[PDB]
């Protein structure tokens, strides 16, 4: 019954091609809702869900103006991670932050986030708490002292327990028919001889909202993981997601086994058999 | 601090003949998001292809959604051609109607 | 609504 807010941001140096991209995107559970991209021409926030439509021009200069000024605070620390670092200026790096919250059931909340990565690594994080940072490296904990001296951690709390919490709910309200929805999977399964000795069952999920889903396989009721396949849960483009599980069986026992489906939307678990 | 994209092909709804769909080509779990993402009919790369904005998982890797409106036929197959600096030379994936 | 992020490493 929770849901999640997230902004992610993508800061990618350009040695000799300009200035870094900057490219963010806004999230609420699995639906995003906003863009910035540093190399478009608009040079501003642009929605991405109806629902964010209805907000007025007051709303989108202001969150033009905030992520505006995160891309040049990330061109900074670029340039501050690389002496660091002592990597030098002709190598092109990434710089990753990730923030937002979660609210109960509630409405309450739950939890907030701050963190970043460097060349896809964990650099420094704040803790649940909320109070201290979690840094990766002796590179990050230069960051972490300055941070703790400037109490940057007490500063971020009102963001992320008023103005992330007040906005998240807002968007949950403007956009029930969306956010609210629970879309269950639908199921079906395929079977492919492979040999005169072995095929191939497949279990699928299809047009399920939200992403999180469980796929398993079961032989005479018994868990089973060998032999099994299970893809990355992918969108289908217009919401919903999607997911396949498959296992190579021998030829002519396709009926001890068993593909279990677990999802919000579904009130049982769906099983499914050959 | 380098991952390769795993790679999925696939289409929006169950692929029939004659009946307009969508094709997708969805790249996850790689680093860093430098990457080309082309699709192919019948070897030649299709000119209007869209795709998501780039996002990352919990983990920092990357991912992105590459698509296409089509109308499958019996005779024309499709591939999705990734170019990444962790792979030699690009992955072409055909695209099979049951992945 | 994102947030005023304006903090240096």
């Amino acid at each position: 019954g929770s849901h999640s807010m997230r902004y992610f941001s993508t800061s990618v140096s350009r040695p000799g091609r300009g200035e870094p991209r900057f490219i963010a995107v806004g999230y609420v559970d699995d639906t995003q809702f906003v863009r910035f991209d540093s190399d478009a021409a608009s040079q501003r926030m642009e929605p991405r869900a109806p629902w964010i439509e209805q907000e007025g021009p007051e709303y989108w200069d202001e969150e033009t103006g905030k992520v505006k000024a995160h891309s040049q605070t990330d061109r900074e620390n670029l340039r501050i991670a690389l002496r660091y670092y002592n990597q030098s200026e002709a190598g092109s790096h990434t710089l990753q932050m990730m923030f937002g919250c979660d609210v109960g059931s509630d409405g309450r909340f739950l939890r907030g986030y701050h963190q970043y990565a460097y060349d896809g690594k964990d650099y420094i994080a704040l803790k649940e708490d909320l109070r201290s940072w979690t840094a990766a490296d002796m590179a990050a904990q230069i960051t972490k002292r300055k941070w703790e001296a400037a109490h940057v951690a007490e500063q971020q709390r009102a963001y992320l327990e008023g103005t992330c919490v007040d906005g998240l709910r807002r968007y949950l309200e403007n956009g029930k028919e969306t956010l609210q929805r629970t879309d269950p999977p639908k199921t079906h399964m395929t079977h492919h001889p492979i040999s005169d000795h072995e095929a191939t069952l497949r279990c699928w999920a299809l047009g399920f909202y939200p992403a999180e889903i469980t796929l398993t396989w079961q032989r005479d009721g018994e868990d089973q993981t060998q032999d099994t396949e299970l893809v990355e849960t992918r969108p289908a483009g217009d919401g919903t997601f999607q997911k396949w599980a498959a296992v190579v069986v021998p030829s002519g026992e396709e009926q001890r086994y068993t593909c279990h489906v677990q999802h919000e939307g579904l009130p049982k678990p769906l099983t499914l058999r050959w | 601090i380098q991952r390769t994209p795993k790679i999925q092909v696939y289409s929006r709804h169950p692929a029939e003949n004659g009946k307009s769909n969508f094709l997708n080509c969805y790249v996850s779990g790689f680093h860093p998001s430098d990457i080309e993402v082309d699709l192919l009919k019948n070897g030649e790369r299709i000119e209007k292809v869209e795709h998501s904005d780039l996002s990352f998982s919990k983990d920092w890797s990357f991912y992105l959604l590459y698509y296409t409106e089509f109308t499958p036929t019996e005779k024309d197959e499709y591939a999705c051609r990734v170019n990444h600096v962790t792979l030699s030379q690009p992955k072409i994936v055909k695209w099979d109607r049951d992945m | 609504n994102y947030d005023y992020w304006y903090r240096s490493f």
